[PDB]
């Protein structure tokens, strides 16, 4: 299943624009609140692929294939982030719980 | 909420020229032929088989529909 | 306490019963006339058809 | 039986998308409506002042109106008196309630022929289908009297003769009066009466069709001038 | 030698209220020149059929 | 007086698919006739050579009218 | 440095009278 | 000096909300379509207006004074068509608005979305009462069918539909009260617009990605100003060709004879969108089943929003929902041909087929296709 | 529906919630009846059945 | 937690404009005209359309039409004389709010 | 007039107009209320009211 997520990798359309997954995932509370726990450079990198995506989208085009992102440097820069608030999160919960 | 603080953004520098230096239209057709086919190409193949086996319902309930209203030939006498 | 919201409970009671008056007399009124009442309820039928008719 | 008759696409003059209607035509099946489908079908909806200007002239007209008697009341006395029509009258009626229509047609009701073209399926060639598809019943079916085999009528049993054939009127401009051209006329002539806006209609669409045809690719040029400083934007990102 | 859109510019459409003054006097000039060339070309793919074309049979 | 109605129809049954459905027509009409008492009627083919017949009206008719 | 921000070539969506770097506007500018 | 556009109070509230509204730069023509609404809403207002003032709501004048309009009111017939073909523009683009929502997950909006789908719910209404105001044989045979639709319901449904009839039947009390209803509701249909855009307002409009498009965001004007008047043209090419060639394409026949209370049609055959609703009513076999169906089906709009486990908004980045969703909107051509049909085999089986397709591809297999998607993507 | 509506604390929660829920519920029910007039519930108390309704 | 009274959209404005709007504490009986005559005003959109669902606008049935809502209609009578003792009272209530704003000095807004 | 005299054409353009023309003033009323509370209201003293507001 290498080649077959990098199939679906292809197919969802995202790496075209020079995007990653956690650049991509949607924005709720818990993803906010883990955007504000990243640090300043790579919050800026996020900022200006999201703003080079919104540019391409409304230009109708793509980053070309030598410039797209591959599967393999990918880097998930959020996600440590995100468990962590999502940690935190469940612990207040079960907080209320009790 | 207004302009001035949507985001933080730091370090972006963006260019742009004015409509009357530039053309409305820039290369329509020799840039804007491969671009159709290639969006046609990306996005091809998550519409047409829901169309066209569509199109192979409505054919195949018309056709049964008329069979239906055909005579049956099982009551000759 | 009991005083004053014995006066504000009997203003409710009186502003409810208005309201529930005012609310039924426009349901009912927007409701079926005396015309569509008095047309329906009796019905002329006669005896004038051939047997193994309909009308 | 259930199954019905599509009728044929014929190719009328006003069939085209910019094509207007025959007024000679409309004229001649006007005459056709008049000697022959008067005298059962009535319309409600078309008038003398709706004829001038299409298919006949205004003294022509008036005069084709005075020809026919209206009631009209109330008297001095206080009752009714028939006078000669004129312009403002709507075509007379051949029977004053449907039910003297059911009583003089055996139980069927002839409709209002001012709509039939735009209330029957297939319209003016629904109408030429059925004027001119009449023929003996083939064996199997049997049709008590009153009735009459068309394939085209769902059902197959109409409540109509043949209304029309070959010399049925005399045309006034002397052009030979068979069957189908009567048929063809009359369609028409119904399809005028259902949709009086068809020629002022087609000339808007004309005019709609240039304008827009002027307007998109004007409007989509200022569109794409006021986009093109987006479209030729280019970002740049230079973090220390 | 300044061109068509160039002297056009000059005359009219830099100023704001001349702009409008030609965009009202084009939009009368344009209204029956338009006028005239739908209706020509309505006639002349419907010629012989209107009440304008067989009318004189029956005026006179 | 000639008919182009007629004409046209006559010209209609010449053609081959209208002329092979008057065929059938004909068959299932002794067929039906044949046989003395059933609840047999067939319409269907008879239907099938009006709408050929009338299609190729439709399409070579109205040159004639005028 | 600020001085390395140089601005990127449009030759591609300029107009047929702005095309080169050596002749100067306002002879074309009003008539586009 | 100062500036007016941000002192005075009417300019400022427009400014904010229309001039200097921050939108994403990257939205397509499918947003073109609320504002297409809104200005078809404002056409049929117009074009109403005129045909109430020259339209008479009573059974034995309403057809005359419709063919009157049509006939001897200049222009009346272009009025009237307007109307007509104008009310399928503006179920063609509410349709599309939904199905922008749907593949762009808008329905994030909660308050937006349910504005939206109580603005689906009177327009609806509004149009059926329309449909049903020239008094035709169709209109008034489907006005019957659909208050017995309503009669379905157990224990209040006969003396509820008695008192929306005013009296036992469809009648002149009921054409004037639904004169009344259509005439009326639009103005509740613009004043809940004015609360959806407010409640858009307060968050923002949503791009095709569905990120956050704060970083690169345009004013409104002069941009989507000028491309909201290309789609307004567009649309008015649409429709005026619609009205000026091919008038009773989106119409039905049987709707140009007077209504027969005695004769009725061999067929039921509504509105498009109503051939879509009729489907979904005619699958199960069941009347007060059949009236809780089309309900769900309507209120699924609704109960769509508590529906998305994905942790992507937009469908552009997921391949396998876009196949679900185009699926969907199969189905609801197919159901909507189903309605247009008559009731036969196999329209029958392609009926409860289609129905069970769409219900189970809405509550049950589009959340699990985001799951899959998700555990593809690392997510889940 | 959702995890975060789970466990002892909104259980009794609920549990100090309930009577006046019911409460609630009784004054719609009553509320609904006198609106209504529903005469299958108002032929049943004592004095409101001399109304005939 | 929040409030949701000041941070709902809807219900801030609502807030805004009619609970916590800070109104002069001194202002008599002739302030509620304006209150009276949006009341009189919905009343006159309710009742008017009621009379417009049982209304019929040509010269042959107006009349009879009115007829009818005042006798046939279950208390379309007293409908009808809401509906115009209302535009009465609306009327009776504009002269009293342009009297207030000439002699208070309001037309100063 | 809609014609030549006040006729049918009239009336049925009056019910219209007298139907549809209140919602534009309660559409003028929320105008009326929003210039209002702009410039906020007035007392019968005519004075500055902000030292006492409740
Ligand atoms: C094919 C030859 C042309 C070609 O290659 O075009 C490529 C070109 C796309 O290439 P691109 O330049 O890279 O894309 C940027 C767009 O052109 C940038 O333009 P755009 O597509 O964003 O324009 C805004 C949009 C705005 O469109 C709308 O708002 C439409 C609203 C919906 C339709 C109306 C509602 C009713 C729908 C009923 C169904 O307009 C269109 O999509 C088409 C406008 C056509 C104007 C008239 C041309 C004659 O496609 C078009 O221009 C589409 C129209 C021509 C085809
Ligand atoms: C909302 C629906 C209200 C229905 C209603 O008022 O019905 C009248 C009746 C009046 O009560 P009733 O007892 O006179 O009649 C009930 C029996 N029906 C309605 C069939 C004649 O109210 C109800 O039925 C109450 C329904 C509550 C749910
Ligand atoms: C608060 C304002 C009204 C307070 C006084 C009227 C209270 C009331 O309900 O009066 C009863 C009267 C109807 O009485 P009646 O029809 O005899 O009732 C028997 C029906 N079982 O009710 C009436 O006559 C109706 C009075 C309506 C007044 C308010 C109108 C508001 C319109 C919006
Ligand atoms: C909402 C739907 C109401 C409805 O369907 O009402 C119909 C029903 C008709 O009843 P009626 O007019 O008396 O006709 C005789 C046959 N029942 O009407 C009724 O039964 C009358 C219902 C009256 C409801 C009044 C509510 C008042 C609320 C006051 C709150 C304070
Ligand atoms: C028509 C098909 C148009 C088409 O080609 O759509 C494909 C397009 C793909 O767009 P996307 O994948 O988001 O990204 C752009 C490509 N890089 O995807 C889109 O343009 C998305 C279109 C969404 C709206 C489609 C609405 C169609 C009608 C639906 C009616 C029923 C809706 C549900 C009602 C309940
Ligand atoms: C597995 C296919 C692999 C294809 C590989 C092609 C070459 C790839 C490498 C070169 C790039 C070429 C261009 C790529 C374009 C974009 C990528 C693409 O097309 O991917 C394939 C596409 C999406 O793939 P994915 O969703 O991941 O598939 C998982 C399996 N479901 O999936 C598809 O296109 C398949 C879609 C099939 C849909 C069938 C639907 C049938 C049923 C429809 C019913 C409709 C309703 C009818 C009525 C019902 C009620 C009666
Ligand atoms: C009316 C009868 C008399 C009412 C009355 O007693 O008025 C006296 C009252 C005094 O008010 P004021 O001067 O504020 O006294 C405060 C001192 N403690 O004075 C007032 O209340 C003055 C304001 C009265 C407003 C209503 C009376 C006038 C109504 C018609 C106005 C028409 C304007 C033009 C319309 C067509 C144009
Ligand atoms: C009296 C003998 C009539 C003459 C002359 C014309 N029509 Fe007729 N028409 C008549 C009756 C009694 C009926 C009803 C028969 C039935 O079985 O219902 C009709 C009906 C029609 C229709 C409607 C068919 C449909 O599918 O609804 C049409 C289109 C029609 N007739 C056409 C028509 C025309 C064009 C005529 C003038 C040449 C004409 N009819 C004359 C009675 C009579
Ligand atoms: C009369 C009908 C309607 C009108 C006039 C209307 C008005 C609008 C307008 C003007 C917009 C802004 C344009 C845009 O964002 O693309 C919009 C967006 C939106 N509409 Fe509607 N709407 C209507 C019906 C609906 C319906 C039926 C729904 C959903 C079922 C809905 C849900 C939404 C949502 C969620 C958005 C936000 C889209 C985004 O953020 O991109 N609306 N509406
Ligand atoms: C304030 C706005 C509106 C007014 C005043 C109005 C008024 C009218 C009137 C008087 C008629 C009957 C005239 C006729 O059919 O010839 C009619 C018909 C109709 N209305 Fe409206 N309407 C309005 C809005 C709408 C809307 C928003 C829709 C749909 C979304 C709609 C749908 C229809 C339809 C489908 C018809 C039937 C047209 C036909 O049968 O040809 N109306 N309207
Ligand atoms: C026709 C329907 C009208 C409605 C529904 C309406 C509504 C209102 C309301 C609710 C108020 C607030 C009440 C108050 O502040 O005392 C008000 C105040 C006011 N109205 Fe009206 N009004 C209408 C007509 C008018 C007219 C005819 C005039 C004057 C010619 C007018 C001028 C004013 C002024 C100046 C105020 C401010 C009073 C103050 O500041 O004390 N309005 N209006
Ligand atoms: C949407 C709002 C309204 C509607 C639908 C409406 C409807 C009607 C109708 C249908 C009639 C004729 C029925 C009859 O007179 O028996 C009527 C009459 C009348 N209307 Fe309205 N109205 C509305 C608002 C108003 C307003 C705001 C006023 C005055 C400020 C007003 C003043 C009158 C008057 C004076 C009559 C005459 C009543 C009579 O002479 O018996 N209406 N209205």
């Amino acid at each position: 299943l290498d080649g077959f997520r990098k199939w679906y990798y292809n197919a969802a359309g995202f790496n075209k624009l020079g995007l990653m997954r956690d650049d991509t995932l949607h924005e709720t509370e818990d993803v906010k609140e883990a955007i504000r726990r990243l640090p300043e450079d790579l919050y800026n990198d996020r900022m200006f692929r999201i703003k080079r995506a919104l540019d391409l989208t409304m230009r109708h085009q793509i980053l070309p294939k030598d410039q797209w992102t591959k599967y393999e440097e990918d880097k998930f820069y959020l996600e440590p982030y995100l468990k962590e608030v999502i940690r935190e999160r469940k612990e207040r919960e079960e907080w209320a719980k009790k | 909420r207004e302009f001035g603080n949507l985001a933080r953004i730091r370090h972006v520098i963006s260019y742009s020229l004015s409509p009357f230096e530039q053309r409305a239209f820039p290369s329509y057709f020799s840039k804007g032929i491969p671009n159709v086919l290639r969006r046609t190409r990306e996005r091809i193949l998550r519409v047409a088989p829901p169309f066209v086996v569509v199109y192979l319902i409505y054919t195949w309930g018309n056709q049964e529909f008329e069979q239906s209203k055909r005579k049956n030939p099982a009551m000759y006498e | 306490k009991g005083f004053s919201y014995l006066v504000t409970a009997t203003t409710t009671v009186g502003v409810a019963y208005a309201a529930k008056n005012v609310v039924s007399q426009f349901v009912s009124s927007m409701s079926a006339s005396a015309d569509v009442l008095a047309m329906s309820k009796i019905e002329i039928k006669l005896s004038d058809i051939p047997e193994g008719k309909n009308m | 039986s259930d199954l019905e008759l599509h009728p044929p696409s014929y190719p009328w003059s006003h069939r085209g998308l910019l094509s207007s209607l025959d007024h000679t035509s409309i004229r001649r099946g006007f005459q056709v409506y008049k000697q022959v489908c008067s005298s059962c079908h009535s319309m409600d909806y078309v008038a003398y002042r709706h004829l001038v200007g299409v298919c006949y002239t205004e003294e022509e007209a008036k005069a084709l109106a005075e020809e026919v008697e209206v009631q009209d009341g109330p008297n001095d006395d206080g009752e009714m008196f028939m006078r000669p029509g004129k312009l403002s009258d709507y075509f007379p009626k051949p029977y004053p309630n449907p039910e003297a229509a059911r009583a003089a047609n055996n139980g069927a009701l002839p409709p209002d022929l001012s709509y039939i073209v735009r209330a029957r399926h297939g319209g003016e060639d629904y109408v030429f289908s059925l004027l001119t598809g009449y023929c003996e019943p083939p064996t199997g079916v049997s049709l008590r009297e009153g009735l009459y085999f068309n394939p085209y009528f769902p059902g197959q049993a109409i409540g109509m003769a043949p209304p029309i054939y070959t010399e049925v009127l005399e045309y006034d401009d002397g052009t030979p009066a068979t069957m189908s051209q009567v048929a063809k006329d009359v369609a028409t002539f119904l399809r005028w009466a259902s949709e009086p806006e068809h020629d002022h209609r087609k000339r808007m669409g004309l005019k709609m069709l240039l304008m827009m045809g002027l307007l998109l690719p004007l409007t989509y040029a200022m569109k794409r001038h006021k986009w093109s400083v987006l479209k030729s934007r280019k970002l740049a990102y230079r973090p220390p | 030698s300044p061109t068509i859109p160039s002297r056009l510019y000059s005359l009219l459409f830099r100023r704001t209220s001349t702009f409008a003054l030609t965009i009202a006097v084009g939009a009368l000039f344009f209204e029956r020149a338009f006028d005239q060339g739908a209706d020509a070309i309505y006639e002349h793919i419907n010629e012989g059929k209107l009440w304008k074309h067989i009318k004189h049979k029956y005026e006179n | 007086l000639v008919d182009p109605l007629t004409t046209v129809r006559e010209h209609c049954e010449q053609l081959e698919k209208c002329v092979k459905a008057r065929e059938r027509l004909e068959l299932c009409d002794n067929r039906v006739s044949s046989r003395s008492q059933t609840e047999e009627d067939c319409t269907e083919e008879l239907f099938d050579f009006l709408h050929a017949r009338d299609h190729c009206v439709a399409h070579k008719l109205f040159k004639n009218l005028k | 440095s600020h001085t390395d921000v140089k601005v990127p070539d449009f030759s591609d969506y300029r107009r047929a009278e702005v095309l080169d770097s050596t002749k100067s506007s306002k002879e074309s500018s009003e008539a586009r | 000096m100062t500036n007016m556009r941000k002192t005075h109070p009417l300019f400022k509230i427009i400014n904010h909300s229309f001039i200097d509204l921050p939108a994403p730069s990257n939205i397509s023509s499918w947003w073109n379509f609320g504002s297409l609404l809104g200005v078809c809403l404002m056409v049929q207002i117009i074009t109403g207006l005129f045909l109430a003032m020259h339209y008479t709501s009573d059974t034995m004048t309403a057809f005359s004074s419709v063919t009157h309009i049509c006939r001897d009111v200049n222009y009346g017939w272009l009025i009237r068509y307007m109307h007509a073909n104008g009310a399928s523009m503006f179920f063609i683009c509410l349709f599309l608005h939904v199905g922008r929502g749907l593949y762009y997950g808008s329905y994030t909006f909660m308050e937006t979305w349910n504005i939206g789908v109580l603005l689906l719910f009177a327009v609806m209404a509004t149009a059926f009462m329309g449909y049903v105001l020239p008094w035709g044989q169709m209109s008034f045979w489907g006005a019957t069918v659909i208050t017995n639709l309503l009669s379905a319901i157990p224990y209040i449904g006969t003396t509820l539909v008695e008192w929306i009839w005013g009296g036992f039947s469809v009648d002149k009390a009921t054409l004037t009260r639904f004169f009344a209803f259509h005439f009326i509701l639009p103005f509740i249909i613009a004043a809940l617009a004015i609360v959806h855009l407010l409640f858009l307002h307060e968050t923002g409009s949503n791009n095709p990605t569905g990120l956050n498009s704060d970083a690169d965001k345009i004013p409104f004007h002069p941009y989507y100003t000028i491309k909201d008047i290309l789609g307004i043209l567009i649309m008015f090419l649409i429709l005026m060709t619609l009205v000026l060639f091919f008038p009773d394409m989106l119409g039905d026949p049987d709707n140009y004879m007077p209504a027969n209370p005695l004769n009725t049609p061999p067929h039921i055959k509504p509105e498009w969108y109503f051939l879509f609703a009729y489907a979904i009513l005619r699958s199960i076999p069941n009347k007060l089943g059949g009236v809780l169906a089309l309900i769900l089906s309507i209120l699924i709009l609704a109960l769509m929003p508590f529906l998305h486990t994905s942790k992507q908004r937009s469908l552009m980045f997921r391949p396998i929902t876009q196949i679900l969703y185009w699926i969907l909107v199969a189905n609801l051509l197919i159901l909507t041909w189903i309605g247009g049909q008559p009731v036969e085999h196999p329209f029958i089986i392609i009926g409860q087929l289609a129905s069970i397709s769409y219900f189970s591809i809405i509550l049950i297999l589009m959340p699990i296709s985001g799951i899959i998607e998700d555990k593809m993507l690392k997510l889940y | 529906m959702l995890s975060r509506f789970l466990g002892p604390r909104y259980r009794e929660l609920a549990r100090n919630w309930i009577p006046t829920a019911g409460m609630w519920g009784t004054v719609g029910a009553v509320g609904l009846v006198w609106a209504t007039d529903w005469r299958l519930i108002l032929d049943w108390v004592p004095y409101i059945n001399g109304k005939f309704k």
